[PDB]
């Protein structure tokens, strides 16, 4: 029965080790992402949460019919 | 050719007001694109000095900017006097 239907314990053991590593990495990545989102939303210095401002390319820098703009 | 002929005949006989209106509208639409004077009107509008012409700081590298109004450089309105 053991020869025909199953494997040794080392296979399940090391598959479990691989599964555990994947899951623990995913967990720490999730926590880190939550912290990064908190900081990027509070500070606005990150690539995320960039709210539009006015394009400076719309300003007209030509003499404006009076000297003081 | 002969369908539209009798059609314009019946229209001139029954609704001359609409005939004249469509003729005048079509002329107003198409004639301005064939005229040599539309550019003259654009240029006349561009030659009207509404605001003060602010002078440029001379850097020694402006051969085509006048240093006094009566100097020969700059735009000329001679074409306008003869128009
Ligand atoms: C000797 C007599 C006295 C003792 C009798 C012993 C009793 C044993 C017989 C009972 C059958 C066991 C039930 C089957 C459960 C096993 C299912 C599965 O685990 O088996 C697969 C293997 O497949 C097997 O073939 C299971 C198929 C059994 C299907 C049972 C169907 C019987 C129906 C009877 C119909 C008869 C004719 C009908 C006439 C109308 C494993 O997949 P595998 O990917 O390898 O895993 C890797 C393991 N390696 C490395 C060892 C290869
Ligand atoms: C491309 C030019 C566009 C700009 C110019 C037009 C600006 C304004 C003129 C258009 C105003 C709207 C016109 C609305 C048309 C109404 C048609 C209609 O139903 O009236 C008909 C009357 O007119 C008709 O017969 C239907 C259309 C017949 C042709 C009308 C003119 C079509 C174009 C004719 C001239 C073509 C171009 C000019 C060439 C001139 C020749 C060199 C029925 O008369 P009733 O009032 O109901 O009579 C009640 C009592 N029995």
């Amino acid at each position: 029965i053991a020869r025909t239907f199953y494997d040794g314990p080392e296979k399940n053991y090391e598959k479990t080790m691989a599964i555990l590593q994947i899951e623990a990495e995913k967990a720490e990545l999730r926590l880190k992402e939550l912290e990064v989102r908190r900081l990027m939303r509070a500070r606005g210095d990150g690539p995320w949460y960039q709210y539009p401002t006015i394009d400076k390319a719309l300003i007209d820098h030509s003499p404006k019919t009076t000297p003081d703009n | 050719a002969g369908r539209i002929a009798s059609f314009l005949k019946n229209a001139w006989a029954k609704e001359p007001v609409l005939v004249a209106s469509f003729a005048i509208g079509g002329l107003a639409i198409i004639l301005p694109s064939l005229s040599p004077y539309t550019n003259y009107a654009i240029r006349i509008n561009r030659a009207t000095p509404y605001n003060y012409p602010v002078p440029l700081r001379d850097d020694g590298n402006m051969p085509d900017v006048p240093s006094h109004p009566q100097d020969p450089q700059g735009p000329s309105l001679e074409w306008l006097k003869n128009l």
